[PDB]
C-alpha cells in the first residue's frame, strides 16, 4: 500500500516487522529490500546502519549474514565508483576471513564455501567485468573456501589463468579440482583443464603431460558415457610414436567399452585397420570375439569373418561360420547361413565339400531349433 | 592401529601427541621400508597441517626406501600428491616427474624389442652431457638385433639415429659419425 | 584389513564367515541403532568409582524396570531380524517332489549340475 | 583378583 510513496512515512511501517521467532533468511532478506527503500530513502543515510544492526546476528552459524553483507556488495556494485564500493567491501568481505560459520544450529558443518566465496568473488576476481584483482587475490578465494569449492572451479581457475597462465595453476586446478569432489564430476574438467594446460603450458608433445593425464585418469569411471582413450590414445598417436600408440590401442582396448558398445568396438577396429595390417585385424578379430555380450560377438565377427574371407583363405571363414554357429542365437535370422553358403560356393566348393556345410548349417539349425 | 590412533587423535583435536606418537611409532615399526605406514601418516599429518617441511622429510626418507622404492604405485601417488600440492609446475617438479618411478620404471625395461630402447631414449632426451647419450646407444645398439632380414634393418636405422642424434647433439658430423658409417657397414646381410 | 574409523555407510558382508561375522555385524549396527543416553545424569550416579578396571562390585543395584523393557525391546528387535531369512518364493513348473528333501536335493543337485 |  502506497509503496513508492504515500506519506512518505508508511515505508518504515513497510521495514517494521519485529516479532520476533524462529526464521532463516527472511528478516536479512527483507532488511535488505528495507535497505533498498532505504536506498529510495535518501540512500546512505540510515542504510550504513542498517547494514551493521543487520551485520551481526548471533555468532555466525547462518547464512543470512553473509548473503545480506554481499546483498550490500551488490547495492555497492550499484553504487558506480568502485573506491568505497571496493573498501567497504574489502572489509566487510575481511571479516568473514577469521571466522565463518558453524558454532550452533542444525547445519552440521560450516559450509563456507557458497557464502565466503561468494564475498570474496563479489570483492576481487569476478571473471566478467570488474578488475583490481591482485595475483594473491585467487590465492584468497581458495583460502576463502578452505578446503574445497567447485562451483565456480572452471571460472576459478580461468582467473588464475588469466593472472598467471603458467603450470603452477594447472596442477593446483587438479589438485582443487581432485579433491572438490570425487569422480569425473570437478576431475573431468580437471581432465579438459589437463589437456589444454598441457597443450598451452607443459609443452606439445611432452611425456610429463601423457604421464599426469594417464595418471589422474588411471582407473576411472567411465565418465559421461565412457571415455577412456581418444584423448589419451589419439594424442599419443598424434605424438609421432608410431610404437606406443599400438600399446595404448591395446590398453585402451582393454577398458574401451564397458559398456558393450560398438562405438569403441569400432574404434579399436578402425585404430588396427589404420595401422599395422592384416595380422592386426587378425588379433582385432579373435579380441572381439573373445569379449561378447549379446550382438556384439556375431557382429564384429561377421564383418571380420567377410573381411578376412575376401582377402585370405576360406578356412578363416568356415571355421569362422562355425564359431557363428556357437554365437549368435538363432532369433531370424537366415541370411548368414545363405551368406556363409553363397561364400562358400564361390570358393570352389560347389558340389562337394558344400554338403556338409549346407548339411551341418541346416542340421545345426534344426538342432537348435530343438523339437 | 597408527592410522587408527592418528585418526581418533585427529578427531581429538590435539595433534602434537599424534605426530610425536606418529615419529615413535614409525621408527619402532620400522624394520625394511616405511611404504604405507609412515608415509600415509606423513601425508595425513603433512596435508593437514599444511607443512611443507614435514612434505620434504617424507619425500627424502621415501627416497631412502629401500627393495625398489617399497611399494611403486604407493610412493610415486603419494610424491606426487606432495608435489603436486606444494609447488609442482615446471623446473624441480618436472625433472623429478621424469625421474623416480618413471626413470627407474624406463631405466629397467628388461630389454627386449625395440620400444623399450625407444622409450629409454625419449627419457634420455635430456638427462646428462654426451657420455649418456653414447652409453645408450652403444647400449641399444646390440641390445636387439633379433635377426638377420625385416627388423634389426629398422633396428640398425635405430641404432644410426641413436648414434646420429648423439654424435650430433653436442657436434656437427664428428669422429663419431665416422664410426656410425663403421656401424652401418652392414654386419647384418 | 580395514581396523576401524567413524563413519556409517553400507555395505556389502553377507558372506561366508557367518557366526563371527554376523556377530560383528550384529553388534555394530546395535551400537550404531542405539545412540546414547541419559548417563550425564548417571554423570551425578557416577561418583568415585568408575575406573579402576578390576571391580570391587560387579553387582549394585542395576537400574529399574525402565533399563529392564529397554533391555527387552533390542530382543524382540532381534527376534524380528531373526524372523527374517528368505521368503516362499514357489510355483508350479517341471516335475513334483517330496516334502522338504526333495527340494533340498534339488537345490543341492542344481549346485553340482552348475559348475 | 580374588572374586572376579
Amino acid at each position: 500500500q502506497g509503496r513508492p510513496r504515500e506519506i512518505i512515512n508508511t515505508y518504515t511501517e513497510a521495514v517494521q516487522t519485529v516479532d520476533p521467532f524462529k526464521a532463516t533468511g527472511k528478516p536479512h532478506t527483507l532488511w535488505v529490500a528495507f535497505a533498498k527503500f532505504y536506498e529510495d530513502n535518501g540512500q546512505l543515510d540510515d542504510a550504513r546502519v542498517i547494514l551493521e544492526k543487520a551485520t551481526k546476528v548471533n555468532f555466525k552459524q547462518v547464512d543470512d549474514l553473509a548473503s545480506v553483507w554481499c546483498q550490500c556488495g551488490e547495492l555497492e556494485l550499484r553504487h558506480e565508483n568502485y573506491d568505497e564500493a571496493l573498501r567497504l567491501l574489502r572489509k566487510a568481505t575481511a571479516l568473514p576471513a577469521r571466522r565463518a560459520e558453524y558454532f550452533d544450529g542444525s547445519e552440521p558443518v560450516q559450509n563456507r564455501v557458497y557464502k565466503s566465496l561468494k564475498v570474496w568473488s563479489m570483492l576481487a576476481d569476478l571473471e566478467e567485468s570488474l578488475g583490481t584483482f591482485q595475483s594473491t587475490k585467487a590465492v584468497y578465494d581458495r583460502i576463502l573456501d578452505l578446503r574445497i569449492a567447485t562451483p565456480q572451479i572452471v571460472i576459478n581457475y580461468a582467473m588464475f589463468l588469466e593472472e598467471h597462465k603458467y603450470f603452477e595453476e594447472s596442477f593446483k586446478a587438479y589438485e582443487r579440482g581432485i579433491s572438490l569432489f570425487k569422480w569425473p564430476n570437478v576431475s573431468d574438467i580437471w581432465s579438459t583443464y589437463l589437456t589444454k594446460f598441457i597443450a598451452r603450458y607443459g609443452g606439445r608433445k611432452l611425456e610429463r603431460a601423457r604421464d599426469l593425464f594417464e595418471q589422474a585418469l588411471d582407473g576411472c569411471p567411465p565418465k559421461y558415457a565412457k571415455t577412456l582413450y581418444l584423448l589419451y590414445a589419439q594424442l599419443e598417436e598424434e605424438w609421432g610414436l608410431a610404437r606406443h600408440a599400438m600399446a595404448v590401442y591395446e590398453r585402451a582396448t582393454r577398458a574401451v567399452e564397458p559398456a558393450q558398445q560398438y562405438d569403441m568396438f569400432n574404434i579399436y577396429i578402425k585404430r588396427a585397420a589404420e595401422i599395422y595390417g592384416v595380422t592386426h585385424t587378425r588379433g582385432i578379430y579373435q579380441k572381439a570375439i573373445e569379449v561378447l555380450s549379446d550382438e556384439h560377438a556375431r557382429e564384429m565377427c561377421l564383418r571380420f569373418a567377410d573381411m578376412e574371407c575376401k582377402l585370405g583363405e576360406i578356412d578363416r571363414a568356415r571355421a569362422i561360420y562355425s564359431f557363428c554357429s556357437q554365437i549368435c542365437d538363432p532369433r531370424t535370422t537366415g541370411a548368414f547361413w545363405q551368406t556363409w553358403k553363397d561364400f562358400e560356393v564361390r570358393h570352389g566348393n560347389e558340389d562337394t565339400i558344400k554338403e556338409m556345410l549346407r548339411i551341418r548349417r541346416s542340421v545345426q539349425a534344426t538342432y537348435n531349433t530343438q523339437v | 592401529n597408527w592410522i587408527k590412533y592418528a585418526r581418533f587423535e585427529e578427531k581429538h583435536a590435539y595433534f602434537a601427541h599424534a605426530r610425536k606418537v606418529y615419529e615413535r611409532a614409525v621408527e619402532f615399526f620400522g624394520d625394511e621400508h616405511m611404504d604405507e605406514h609412515l608415509y600415509v601418516a606423513f601425508a595425513k599429518f603433512e596435508e593437514n597441517q599444511k607443512e611443507f617441511e614435514r612434505v620434504r622429510v617424507i619425500y627424502k626418507y621415501a627416497l631412502d626406501r629401500i627393495s625398489k622404492q617399497d611399494a611403486q604405485e604407493l610412493f610415486k601417488n603419494y610424491t606426487i600428491f606432495e608435489k603436486k600440492f606444494g609447488d609442482r609446475r615446471g623446473i624441480e617438479d618436472i625433472i623429478v616427474s621424469k625421474r623416480r618411478f618413471q626413470y627407474e620404471e624406463e631405466v629397467k625395461a628388461n630389454p627386449h624389442n625395440y620400444d623399450a630402447w625407444f622409450d629409454y631414449l625419449r627419457l634420455v632426451e635430456s638427462d646428462a652431457e654426451a657420455e649418456a647419450v653414447r652409453e645408450v646407444y652403444e647400449r641399444a645398439i646390440a641390445n636387439v638385433p633379433p635377426i638377420q632380414e625385416k627388423r634389426h634393418w629398422k633396428r640398425y636405422i635405430y641404432l644410426w639415429i641413436n648414434y646420429a642424434l648423439y654424435e650430433e647433439l653436442e657436434a656437427k658430423d664428428p669422429e663419431r659419425t665416422r664410426q656410425v658409417y663403421q656401424a652401418s657397414l652392414e654386419l647384418i646381410p | 584389513a580395514a581396523a576401524q574409523l567413524r563413519q556409517y555407510h553400507r555395505l556389502t558382508k553377507q558372506i561366508k564367515p557367518d557366526m563371527e561375522t554376523y556377530e560383528r555385524l550384529r553388534e555394530k549396527h546395535g551400537e550404531e541403532f542405539f545412540p546414547t543416553s541419559n548417563s550425564l545424569l548417571h554423570g551425578t550416579h557416577v561418583p568415585s568409582t568408575e575406573e579402576i578396571d578390576r571391580m570391587v562390585i560387579d553387582l549394585e543395584k542395576q537400574i529399574e524396570k525402565r533399563d529392564k523393557y529397554s533391555r527387552r525391546r533390542p530382543y524382540n528387535d532381534d527376534a524380528d531380524i531373526d524372523y527374517i531369512n528368505e521368503r516362499n518364493a514357489k510355483f508350479n513348473k517341471k516335475a513334483e517332489r517330496f516334502y522338504g528333501k526333495y527340494t533340498a536335493e534339488i537345490k543341492q543337485n542344481l549346485e553340482r549340475g552348475t559348475a | 583378583k580374588i572374586k572376579y
